[PDB]
């Protein structure tokens, strides 16, 4: 096509949606990690997640408000790809990295995954 | 914006 | 903070809400422009257009399936705005600018606003 | 991946 692009809208559209999930606005999911419970937006955790995508494109999971991850998920390695989702940074730090690489591979995040393995092999 |  | 940033990341979003909008996958209202319908994601549309903001953050119409349009508003600007929203790329062309401007004017959508006064400006 |  002939289109223009504005570089900075898909940047400003995730920027409004952490805003939306901050002051708890359509938010429709609380993601339960243990003792801990996080409200967020179904179609921002599948479009980045292998696991929210095949979650809520099923016809009865769909449908849920509550969602309950594996007992062995850490709830601050959970929230640090939680904050990345909705941000594009990730806090990784020597004292998270192996919590937040195992969570990425649960959530199916690729792209994190790739990093900590990157980092890990850099420490050894 | 810019052409894509 | 020290965070990392994935540079591709609030495109890779945008473009899964995009696909989940084309599979009409987790859409939650219907926008009526005169004899025409578009499914959407009230939190796409509110992190992209002023109008949508202030009617999904309103107590009474945040719970609304279907939202009317003023019947002055041109289905296909809609259209090329809505398709904007979703992709970052605005289709304009020297038979539609004037339909995209009045309806991103509509919308309160500054930066559509403000690409469609430099094209009209340059074309007299 | 970047330093932001
Ligand atoms: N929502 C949506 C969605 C759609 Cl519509 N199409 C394709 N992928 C989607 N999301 C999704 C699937 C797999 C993975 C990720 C996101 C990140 C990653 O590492 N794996
Ligand atoms: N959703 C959300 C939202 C929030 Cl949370 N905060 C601030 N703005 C938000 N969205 C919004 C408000 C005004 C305008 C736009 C988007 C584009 C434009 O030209 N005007
Ligand atoms: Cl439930
Ligand atoms: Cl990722
Ligand atoms: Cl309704
Ligand atoms: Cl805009």
């Amino acid at each position: 096509d002939s289109c223009i692009q504005f570089t900075r809208h898909a940047s400003d559209v995730l920027l409004n949606l952490n805003r939306l999930r901050s002051r708890d606005i359509l938010t429709d999911v609380v993601i339960v990690v243990s003792r801990e419970q996080f409200r967020a937006h179904k179609t921002v955790l599948m479009a980045c997640s292998g696991l929210f995508y095949s979650i809520f494109t099923d016809q009865l999971k769909c449908n849920l408000s509550v969602i309950n991850l594996d007992p062995e998920i850490n709830p601050e390695g959970f929230c640090i790809l939680l904050d990345f989702m909705y941000t594009s940074r990730l806090n990784l730090r020597e004292g998270n990295i192996m919590a937040v690489m195992a969570t990425a591979m649960y959530l199916q995040m690729e792209h994190v995954v790739d990093t900590c393995r990157k980092f890990i092999k850099a420490s050894e | 914006w810019v052409i894509p």
